[PDB]
Parts: C-alpha cells; sequence; structure tokens
C-alpha cells in the first residue's frame, strides 16, 4: 500500500508542474505574441513580469 | 427497552455498549461470547473397516460330478475343479483317477476387532451454530445460550435475548466426511453400493452388525497344484489399510480459524468467523432515573502515557467536579479505543485513572464520563515486544494508522497547479482582450 | 460389449434398441423401468401434538406468608395471592382474616393419546433416486435395481450396469415438511426453540417420551374470586388443533408428475419426469454370429392402414425371400415410430404383419428386418376417440406433425422477387450503357 501513495504523489506533482510550466509559457507567448516593434514597450511592468 | 448491536464472534473479547433514554442515567452493557458451537446435521451412510476372508472347508464330490452354486454372502466366489486328487495325513481321501472333483468357495466378513476399529462415512449439510452469551448490566450478571438464528429466543435470568444470523458463514466440514477412532478426515468416500478394490470403502455395511453386506474385492481362486488338500486364494490388499497408511493429516490441523472439533456430536467449538447481530431487551426496572444519578461538572482529560500495544496498555486520567456521592458509568464511544472498566465511584472533586487499548497511533476520541462527554487526544508509540497471543485488535484497523503528521506532509506536498493552468487560460483571454484594446 | 442409451424415466413404456457388431447378427434389447423410487435424506427436528394443562393443587398457607418458586417443568408459571380464605364442603381450611396466602402454579404436558396422534416436523435435502430396471435380450430376462448416480453399478448375475445421472433434478418435497398419521404436508414449521401461541409447534419435544420439554403457550393465572377453592387459569387455544382445522390439502393431491408418496421411508414412487442415460454391458456369449443367422432377400414394406392414435394401432406388413429357417430381429430406427415385437420367424418366401405406433400423421421411416433395411411411408388419420389412459407418446413430438401436403403448400408459398430485382438491376446497367450510347 505504501508504495502506491508515493507513486501517486509523484505523478500528481509532475502533472501539476508540467501544467503550470505550459500555462506560464503560453501566457508569456500571448503577452509576447504581438511584435510590439512599432511602438515602445507597452508598460515596463509587463516586461518585468515577462522577464 | 430494546437495543441492538453487532458483536465480533470471537471468544474472550468483551464488548461495551450503553443505552440512551431521556430522564435515566446511562447503563453499561457488557457482552461476552463465552464459547461457540457449530453443530451440523448429518446422516450415516455406511461403515467400513479391515476385513477377513473366510475359507470354508472345500467340498469334495469324489469319483462323481458336482456343480457350482451361488449364495448370498458378500463377495461370494465359487469354482469347481475336476481332476483334483486330495491327499491328507491319513492318505488318499478317495479312489479314482481324476474322475473326482472339488468345489471351493470363499467370502468375506468384517473382523471381530472392527467392533472398535470401525471407520464410518458421513454426509453433512446445513451447518448450524449455537452461541453462549454472558451479559452484564447494572453490576448484575445474566447467562444465555441461543442458536444464532433470529426466530428462536433465549429466556434466562429475567432477560430474553434474540440473536441474528451470522454475517459471513463458515463451515470447515465438506459435503463428505469420514470419522474413525475420534479423528475426522475430509475425504470423498465412494457412494454406497460402489465398491472398488484397493481403496477406501471396499467393505460396506448399513450397520456394524448388519447380517446383509455388499462388497467386492476381486477374489479369484486358483486350481490346486499340490499333493495334499488346500484351496489357494488370491486377492488385492485391503482397501482400509491402504487408506489408513496414506490418509493424510486429520482435520484438526487444517480447519481454518482454529475450530476445536469434537466427535460425539461431530461439531466444532471455540472458533471465530463473522459477527453476531444481537438485540437485547432490558427491563425498565433495572434502569435508574437520572435524578438520583451523580451529577458531574468540569470534566477534563489528561493522557499521561499511551502505547500503541496489542495488549491493553494505554493510560489516561480524568478530573471531575461533582456534588453527589455515588457511582457513574464510563465509556469510549470511539470504536478505535476501548476502555477497561465501565463504572467508577465519583467524589466532589476527585480524579481517577483509567486504562484502555487502541489500534491506532493517533489515539484521539471522546470519552463519556457518567452522563457527560469529553474529547481528548494523544500520540502512542509502537511497543518493543511484537509477538503476543492475548486478545488483540479489540477493534479492527480503520485506515487510522495514518498520523496527523503524515496527513500534513501529504496535504502540504500537493499544490494548486490546476489553479495555475486556470490562471494561464485567464491571462490568455486577458491578452486577447488586450489585443482588442491595443 | 458396452452400449449406451437415453431412456424416458416413465413406467410401463418399453424401449427397444439394437447393438451392431461385425459378424454378429443384431441383438434386440428391451429396457423397462418397472417402478421409480425417489428417497430424500431427512432428520427428525421435533414432534408435537395436542397438550394438556396440569393444574396441581394450590399450596395454601394458613395465617402465614409464602413466596413463589420457579421449576423446570415446561411453561411453568407461578403466582401468589394474599387475602385468600379457602372454603370446602367441610368448611374453612384456614382461620385468619386475610393473613393466609395461596400459591398457584401451572405447566403443560402432552396428552396420552399423543402417542398415536403425534405430528413430526422434518427437514429434507439431497433427493436420491432409485430405479428398478428389467432388461430382455435374446429371449433372456434379467432384473436390477440401481441408484440413479452413474458411479454405483448394480449387481445382477455379477453384471455391472450404470445409470444416470438425471438430466434435470426433481423433488416434490420442500426444505421443511411435516408428517402426521400417514399424511405429508408441506409447511414452514417454526424452528426448534421458537414457540408462538395459537400456531403449529407450540409444544416441542426431542422425542415423544422425552422428560425434557420446552414450550410456552401464554398461560396467565387469575385471582381467586369465588367462595370455594379453585385456581382459575386462562390459556390460548391449542396450536396443533388450529393447524389441523385449516392445514389445507395434503401433498398426495399436489405432487407434480403423479408421484405416489409413502410415509414410513417417507419417499415417492412410481412417477415420471426427466431422462436417464444408461450404459448396458452384454456378455459376448449372448451374441450370435451372423453365419448362423438367417439370410433374407428382397424385403418389401406395405402399409395396409395406419391410424394416428395415442395407443398402438398402426399396422404394417413385410414380404421377404430367405433361404434358412430361424428367427430374425425387426426394429424401427426412426424414433417417431416404435414396433411391437422384436423378433419373428423367417421362412423361404413368407410374409408377416407387424403392429407399430407413431406420433405423427405422416408415418415414414426405415424398418430394419434382420440385418437388412427397408424404407417405407404412409399417411395416417386421427382417431375417432380422443381421450384414453394408456401409455401414450412413446416418442415425444418432433414438430413432424407437418404433412407432406403441408410441405408442398409451403414450397408453393414462397415467391422469388429477388430474381425480379436482379433483372431490374441488369436492365438498369444495360440501359445506362444505352443512354451513354444515346
Ligand atoms: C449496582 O450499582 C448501583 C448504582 O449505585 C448500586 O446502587 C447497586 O448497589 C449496585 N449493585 C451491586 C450488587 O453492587
Ligand atoms: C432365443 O432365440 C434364439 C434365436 O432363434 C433361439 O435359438 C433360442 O432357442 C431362443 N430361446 C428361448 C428360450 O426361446
Amino acid at each position: 500500500y505504501t508504495v502506491i501513495v508515493l507513486c501517486g504523489v509523484a505523478l500528481a506533482i509532475l502533472v501539476g508542474t508540467a501544467s503550470s510550466a505550459a500555462c506560464i509559457a503560453k501566457a508569456r507567448r500571448d503577452c509576447l505574441t504581438p511584435y510590439a516593434l512599432a511602438p515602445n514597450a507597452t508598460v515596463p511592468t509587463a516586461l518585468a513580469v515577462l522577464c | 427497552f430494546e437495543h441492538a448491536t453487532t458483536v465480533p464472534n470471537v471468544p474472550g473479547i468483551p464488548y461495551k455498549a450503553l443505552v440512551e433514554r431521556a430522564g435515566y442515567a446511562p447503563l453499561n452493557l457488557e457482552i461476552t461470547v463465552v464459547s461457540s458451537e457449530l453443530t451440523p446435521s448429518t446422516n450415516k451412510e455406511y461403515v467400513t473397516c479391515k476385513f477377513h476372508t473366510v475359507v470354508p472347508s472345500p467340498q469334495v464330490k469324489c469319483c462323481g460330478s458336482l456343480e457350482c452354486k451361488a449364495s448370498s454372502k458378500a463377495d461370494y466366489t465359487c469354482r469347481v475343479f475336476g481332476g483334483v486328487y486330495p491327499f491328507m495325513w491319513g492318505g488318499a481321501q478317495c479312489f479314482c483317477d481324476s474322475e473326482n472333483t472339488q468345489l471351493s468357495e470363499a467370502y468375506v466378513e468384517f473382523a471381530p476387532d472392527c467392533t472398535i476399529d470401525h471407520a464410518v462415512a458421513l454426509k453433512v449439510h446445513t451447518a448450524a451454530l449455537k452461541v453462549g452469551l454472558r451479559i452484564v448490566y447494572g453490576n448484575t450478571t445474566a447467562r444465555l445460550d441461543t442458536f444464532v438464528n433470529g426466530v428462536t429466543p433465549g429466556s434466562s435470568r429475567d432477560l430474553k435475548v434474540i440473536a441474528g444470523p451470522i454475517s459471513a458463514a463458515f463451515s470447515p466440514f465438506d459435503h463428505k466426511v469420514v470419522i474413525r477412532k475420534g479423528l475426522v478426515y475430509n475425504y470423498d468416500f465412494p457412494e454406497y453400493g460402489a465398491m472398488n478394490p484397493g481403496a477406501f470403502g471396499d467393505i460396506q455395511a448399513s450397520s456394524l452388525d448388519a447380517t446383509d453386506i455388499v462388497a467386492r474385492t476381486d477374489i479369484r481362486l486358483l486350481k490346486p497344484s499340490v499333493k495334499n488338500i488346500h484351496v489357494p486364494y488370491t486377492q488385492a490388499v485391503s482397501g482400509y489399510e491402504m487408506w489408513k497408511n496414506n490418509s493424510g493429516r486429520p482435520l484438526q490441523e487444517t480447519a481454518p480459524f482454529g475450530c476445536k472439533i469434537e466427535v460425539e456430536p461431530l461439531r466444532a467449538t471455540n472458533c471465530a468467523y463473522g459477527h453476531i447481530p444481537i438485540s437485547i431487551d432490558i427491563p425498565d426496572a433495572a434502569f435508574v432515573r437520572s435524578s438520583e444519578s451523580p451529577t458531574i461538572l468540569e470534566v477534563s482529560c489528561t493522557v499521561a502515557d499511551c502505547i500503541y500495544s496489542a495488549d491493553f496498555g494505554g493510560s489516561l486520567t480524568l478530573q471531575y467536579k461533582a456534588n453527589r456521592e455515588g457511582h457513574c458509568p464510563v465509556h469510549s464511544h470511539s470504536t478505535t479505543a476501548v476502555l477497561k472498566e465501565a463504572t467508577t465511584h465519583v467524589t466532589a472533586t476527585g480524579s481517577i485513572t483509567l486504562h484502555f487499548s487502541t489500534s491506532s497511533p493517533q489515539a484521539n476520541f471522546i470519552v463519556s464520563l457518567c452522563g457527560k462527554k469529553t474529547t481528548c487526544n494523544a500520540e502512542c508509540k509502537p511497543p518493543a515486544d511484537h509477538i503476543i497471543g492475548e486478545p488483540h485488535k479489540v477493534d479492527q484497523e480503520f485506515q487510522a494508522a495514518v498520523s496527523k503528521t503524515s496527513w500534513n506532509w501529504l496535504l502540504a506536498l500537493f499544490g494548486g497547479a490546476s489553479s495555475l493552468i486556470v490562471v494561464g487560460l485567464i491571462v490568455l483571454v486577458c491578452s486577447s482582450m488586450l489585443i482588442n484594446t491595443r
């Protein structure tokens, strides 16, 4: 029984980390999706959040 | 008042319960299963044992002709022989060159010692179980012995108690059984009227002293080939002896749950499987009004030390404040932990120590002192000694072995990553709205 | 040689079969089930009968005090009463103004005539079936009686014959039965130890003459209320009498398949249901080489008239040409029809009739005369009478009631529209090609 709980915990944490990484990467891409070269940076706070 | 319970069907494990009714102080109720008795219904099929081949004096019809004749004795085998020439210590018993003939017959019967060495085959069905209960209430003891079936009552010592059918049925006996010299064996004995030489049940009889016997054991005669008179017989080895040699272990060393099997009723006793639903009716007279019962105030727990031991080894202390001298009950309504004593004296401000047992390390529960309740918790450690044969697991484990620390670790590890992906989608739609604004 | 068959378990319906061996003329084999015998295993639960209330003289104490005392008698009831003042024809039996006290007790015992009116409750199980078979082969008759189980060959002439097992188990008896004065009733009697007033089995005893009895019948005493001395008792009406009044019809008039139920063994007899597979072993010496068997030539059927009757009413004739005088067997391998005699004398050019029965209006089949076969057919008509109580349906109907004319009408019934649609498709493709050429 004890082996199952650890494996399930590892699976859950891995799935959560992967989902969070994918979500944050997609959010960064959407924020960076516009080329933004014609004007300056929309807001430096958004740039800081991005990186 | 009628009050029901489910009690484990295991000897020497008292069960404590209460009875709640407005206006009357709680009354302790102790139930003990003194000993079980599973007696099945059986019918005698037949009896077999070592046999003995009779060899009656051969008939001689000499210088003549003779013919074989059948009979009614079991396994009767007959045969004539011509050209024989009997001789005896006196000399030639007749006078003719091979014209004589001799008739030889053989049959079988159970040996005298069988009168005590018999092995009888039985067919069993519809196992029934009887339970002896001892009940204690209001420091008064009552007896009863009832069949676990619910239609039958048991009235004893002012009380009539009705049992309920076992939850899960146990029946160590198989459809076929053999009993011999006080030993029970699980074996598929041949059906009556089916004889196979060199195997159990080669000789069969309805009763030990039944004049009628049916049996075939492959007896074949041989033509005399010696000077003197002698009937040579040949037969297979006795089946009963062969079964005795390799009968295997008896049922005492194989019955599950350690059922002590006695012979003269052919019944098992003192062995545990399943639970008994049992309803107790209690006279209203035995109950006591709460008005005269002691009144308690400001009850408090304290766990000096508790050991997660198989044997009852946990300790506890209670401090109360009351006004009336008397006796009050005590109980632990949490099934995980079981107390030791039910009733205790009560003083104005006295404290009393209690003993208990638990099956989980996180020993937390609510204890009822007299008419009032009190929650309390503590942690117990495993014991040094890990093998002991005294009453253990008064309550079966309920996945409560998980301590609060383990739960805390498991909960803390998990994080809201689903919320994180939801926030990712939210910021995606927000970025879409931002593009709209742009 | 060993030869197997399936026979309908039903008395008075002979079954004819053959055994085929190269170089041996066919041997008839007739099997008859003389009488069925179904005996189940039973145990004695208890016995009951009309009871009788014992009203022993009341214990009177003059100018004193007295108390009740319990006893071991079944249904024992006690009660004391103060203020008694018994009187008799002589006068007062005590002299003090209400100090005296009278104790009255009561118990119940089975009535004497019970010895013959007793009703016994039984539990039955594991029905076992016994068959009596009579087998005729080569104008030699033999008998046997065997358990239906196919593992206990019967003994007859030191011959082993195996029967069964039954295709579908049948037992008119229920789990719980009761028996009284030669009549069996199907009833759900209360289990031993459970007494209900005004119902069957209120008085229960292990044996008729058992000193130990357990029973309750709601006996309540009444305070004395008349000048003289008496112990007024009130009790519910006897349960056994009430059960007798409305017991319902016995099992003799409800058992399916017309089973005759005898009491002493408590077993059913002479009643038919299901099929029996049976294997018969015949000694080789019984067989006769075909060399000595009569030789037949140019066999021919002729159905003078056939009646589609329940009984054996169909007629047939056979014309044969042979060379050797003797007896030849005759049979009908078609299950739909069964002949009357198995063998007949054979002459050089004789012709002989035969009586047969059939279960269809179209009576066509192959009849084997001695070693040779002969097909032949005829049409039978229904009989004038339509209700008789003689062995009927020696062969069960096999949806063969359809007549040849009915089959011809069915054949003329169907119509081939599939050909029409196929022609339509063919002309469709051809006309599509033509339209392309248009
Ligand atoms: C049982 O407990 C009650 C409660 O106080 C007490 O009055 C009674 O005397 C006790 N009975 C015995 C036999 O000690
Ligand atoms: C039985 O039939 C055979 C064959 O014809 C015959 O030889 C024999 O005599 C018959 N036995 C009896 C007893 O009729």
